[PDB]
């Protein structure tokens, strides 16, 4: 399945207050109007970040696992919500074939652990990024048109490599972050109220060039078209070295 | 990217400058000789330009973006013939505006705080670069002292501060929109109020903004002095002492200097007054109800701001060396090797400061040329009456007014425009004897049957007598001469 | 940094640690240990004529 | 005439349009005089236009008409001479 | 067309977008120059045929 | 590379500065030509020479 991901999945990138400003930033974002995958639980890649969304009523989704092979060779992340505490472990777990909450069996070599106050017609959105050994989780819970900015939740110094992930467990959405530049509109109270994807269409390129959300009538130079070369193409070989009479001489020497 | 503004549509066209339309979102491509226009529909109907593309092509009109070869204007052939003129029978009085920038903000940027903060390692490593920073501060100080000279040579052209009399009986003319309003603070006119409210205008690492020498309360006092002098005394106060003269008589002087006789003023004094009062009231709307009329003042402000905003944002650049922060490089590295990264940061920031100063020096020359033009317009348009055409607005110049605006001046050029002409038949001369008669001032018209003499700029026909003609030679040599009686009084 | 810290009425969000300006210079900072918002003014300078 | 980073943008007004402006200004001043620069173009015969322009330099108006064929001949022979001042010495 | 100072040049800050701004200001000013000199008639007058 | 960047960027800045000065000169000349088109063509000028 696929779904359009209209303008959704924008997060505060840097923990900096900014008031009544339009700040243009380059970070891993979910591009506007992308094809988010709709699911009703397989392993999925993590390639450089993951947007996640789920609408529910009865906390049916309860967490995630992350890792590289999930086979007790390398360490892996396990984020599980109880009814009251959320538990984040980094250990060399062994995973079941279909993990659902008995997945946590044989928890060995636990190199990180953390417990905090829990998460979760009420859509809950998450963004997981894994930069320089830091695992960053951003989220927002709101009662998918419209705009809403994802506050950060945690920044765990786990240092582990993540390649694949899987939801523990009825429908959700999974999108992939990309290195795109946006223009974020910061309110008077410092919150993000709007954003512009600077490669979505030419109008948004003008908006990011002018650093404005309203452009006036006119002609504005935004970028440089440049044809890229497709092939590569390199004297009628003529003078072979006379290796024949060295090697096929009828009489050799002492 | 061609756009009609996001307050009209979100359609755009895209111009690829200088590529063929075979080399690449495709809807209807159009080769232009300026490039390749994609997303605009090429029409044959030429209009007036609004979004200039290039090589004659311009560009939303009835819910689509069109691209046309632009039109230069409406073609008319004026009905030329030997022996026909058109003489105006009426006039309009038109008050146009001209907005001229005069001064910039007087910024001054200390090098050592800009280029080095408080790091004495940076400062001591900067001393070996020589006199670059006293050069730069001398250049910016020259710009800053020139801005005050710009303002005082535009506005301070009155030796004395004249005041308009407390009863405003100027023969029907209503200068209430340009005279200062005492029943409000800052003592400005309504038009100067809207000029300050329609122009919308920060002390950090090196930057300081010196205040201008003449405050706006003092520039408005200059410009009210110039207004009161023009209203009560005419041009006589730009030359010598202010000689008072009633304002209809002054305006009759000023018709008499564009070639219209002064009875045309008096016999239409009510009508002219009303035209003035209705044309001086549309300036209020044509500035208020039209944004970007003060754009010439605005861009100056914007340019200076973004120049500073490019200077300050150039501090956060590595220029090579590992960090743009001067503290995160002293507490990282050893100082036989820290002071190559510091030096790299110094030469980057110094070339940024120097290119800012060179952009300032070369933009202050534009403002000085414009302030010289504004001083010339104040001397010739306001304090006198120009015969030099289109210098003080379209039409025959009557008289003009200054209004202070932020970092600039607005001239309200009151001009006389001829109107609703009609065509006649003319002779170069009239032969009533064996002698040829030429008009003294004016021209020989015919209403079809009889011949008259009018002044050239307003149709009032007189009987051709011997006191508005002169004789010269016989009626033989003038090519085209009519026989009509010249009545000896 | 170097500057004068004063009490400020800028309302941060509960994760933002320091403010910034439209020049990208930091003109506010939440201090830790009491979570007050503190402005930053540059230490006053200017020429001497 | 472009190779490497540098492009030459064509001007907005083509030379045909600048020549059309120039013919508009020049046909306006032949047929109407200075009157088209102020308001509506009021036509006026060109001897009678030129007599106003003698009268604007202090020479009276009869000097034009009584020497009109002389003045036209000096005028035509001076514009004929100005091609040769550019179709010659560089 | 080399990537190696599409990365080193970004370390020099906004120099390549300030120079472009200056040159496009010059280019718009050239069209303003031609418009100010020649476009001083509202209408396109035509001389009579004879 | 960085030597070539700081050579070519400085050469570009020199070109742009020369062009800005030359554009100022041509704008002064074009303002003069607009003045001559106004006063000389569209009227009869009493200003000597």
């Amino acid at each position: 399945a696929y779904t359009n991901s209209f303008t959704r999945g924008v997060y505060y990138p840097d923990k900096v207050f900014r008031s009544s400003v339009l700040h243009s930033t380059q970070d891993l974002f979910l591009p506007f109007f992308s094809n988010v995958t709709w699911f009703h639980n397989p392993v999925l890649p993590f390639n450089d970040g993951v947007y996640f969304a789920s609408t529910e009523k009865s906390n049916i989704i309860r967490g995630w696992i992350f890792g590289t092979t999930l086979d007790s060779k390398t360490q892996s992340l396990l984020i599980v919500n109880n009814a009251t505490n959320v538990v984040i472990k980094v250990c060399e777990f062994q995973f079941c074939n279909d993990p659902f909450l008995g997945v946590y069996s044989s928890a060995n070599n636990c190199t990180f652990e953390y417990v905090s106050q829990p998460f979760l017609k009420n859509l809950r959105e998450f963004v997981f990024k894994n930069i320089d050994g830091y695992f960053k989780i951003y989220s927002k819970h709101t009662p998918p048109q419209g705009f809403s900015a994802l506050e950060p939740l945690v920044d765990l110094p786990i240092g582990i490599n993540i390649t694949r992930f899987q939801t523990l467990l009825a429908a959700y959405y999974v999108g992939y972050l990309q290195p795109r530049t946006f223009l974020l509109k910061y309110n008077e109270n410092g919150t993000i109220t709007d954003a512009v994807d600077c490669a979505l269409d030419p109008l948004s390129e003008t908006k990011c060039t002018l650093k404005s959300f309203t452009v006036e009538k006119g002609i504005y130079q935004t970028s440089n078209f440049r044809v890229q070369p497709t092939e590569s193409i390199v004297p009628n070989i003529t003078n072979l070295c006379p290796f024949g009479e060295v090697f096929n001489a009828t009489r050799f020497a002492s | 990217v061609i756009t009609p503004g996001t307050n009209t549509s979100n359609q755009v066209a895209v111009l690829y400058q200088g590529v063929n339309c075979t080399e690449v979102t495709g809807s209807n491509v159009f080769q232009t000789r300026a490039g390749c226009l994609i997303g605009a529909e090429h029409v044959n109907n030429s209009y007036e330009c609004d979004i200039p593309i290039g090589a004659g092509i311009c560009a939303v009109a009835s819910q689509s973006i069109i691209a046309y070869t632009m039109s230069l204007g409406a073609e008319n052939s004026v009905a030329y013939s030997n022996n026909s003129i058109a003489i105006p029978t009426n006039f309009t009085i038109s008050v146009t505006t001209e907005i001229l920038p005069v001064s910039m903000t007087k910024t001054s940027v200390d090098c050592t705080m800009y280029i080095c903060g408080d790091s004495t390692e940076c400062s001591n490593l900067l001393l070996q670069y020589g006199s670059f920073c006293t050069q730069l501060n001398r250049a910016l100080t020259g710009i800053a002292v020139e801005q005050d000279k710009n303002t005082q040579e535009v506005f301070a052209q009155v030796k004395q501060i004249y005041k308009t009399p407390p009863i405003k009986d100027f023969g029907g003319f209503n200068f209430s929109q340009i005279l200062p309003d005492p029943s409000k603070p800052s003592k400005r006119s309504p038009i100067e109020d809207l000029l300050f409210n329609k122009v919308t205008l920060q002390k950090f690492n090196g930057l300081t903004v010196l205040p201008p020498l003449l405050t706006d309360e003092m520039i408005a006092q200059y410009t009210s002095a110039l207004l009161a002098g023009t209203i009560t005394s005419g041009w006589t106060f730009g030359a010598g002492p202010a000689l008072q003269i009633p304002f209809p008589m002054q305006m009759a002087y000023r018709f008499n200097g564009i070639g219209v006789t002064q009875n045309v003023l008096y016999e239409n004094q009510k009508l002219i007054a009303n035209q003035f009062n209705s044309a001086i009231g549309k300036i209020q709307d044509s500035l208020s109800s039209t944004p970007s009329a003060l754009g010439k003042l605005q861009n100056v402000v914007n340019q200076n701001a973004q120049a500073l905003n490019t200077l300050v944002k150039q501090l956060s650049s590595n220029f090579g060396a590992i960090s743009s922060v001067l503290n995160d490089i002293l507490s990282r590295l050893d100082p036989p090797e820290a002071e190559v990264q510091i030096d790299r940061l110094i030469t980057g920031r110094l070339q940024s400061l120097q290119t800012y100063v060179t952009q300032q020096l070369i933009r202050a020359a534009e403002i000085r040329a414009s302030a010289n033009l504004a001083a010339t317009k104040m001397s010739e348009c306001v304090l006198g009456q120009s015969k030099r055409v289109d210098f003080c607005g379209k039409g025959y110049h009557l008289m003009s007014f200054p209004q202070s605006a932020p970092h600039g001046v607005v001239f309200l050029h009151v001009t006389y425009v001829p109107a609703q002409e009609k065509n006649f038949t003319t002779a170069p001369a009239i032969c009533h004897d064996g002698k040829a008669h030429f008009p003294r001032e004016g021209v020989f018209v015919s209403n079809g049957t009889h011949w008259f003499v009018t002044q050239r700029n307003f149709y009032e026909p007189q009987i051709i007598t011997t006191d508005n003609t002169f004789v010269s030679g016989n009626c033989d040599v003038v090519i085209g001469i009519v026989n009509n009686t010249v009545y000896d009084p | 940094g170097t500057g004068v810290l004063t009490e400020s009425n800028k309302k941060f969000l509960p994760f933002q640690q320091f403010g910034r300006d439209i020049a990208d210079t930091t003109d506010a900072v939440r201090d830790p240990q009491t979570l007050e918002i503190l402005d930053i003014t540059p230490c006053s300078f200017g020429g001497v004529s």
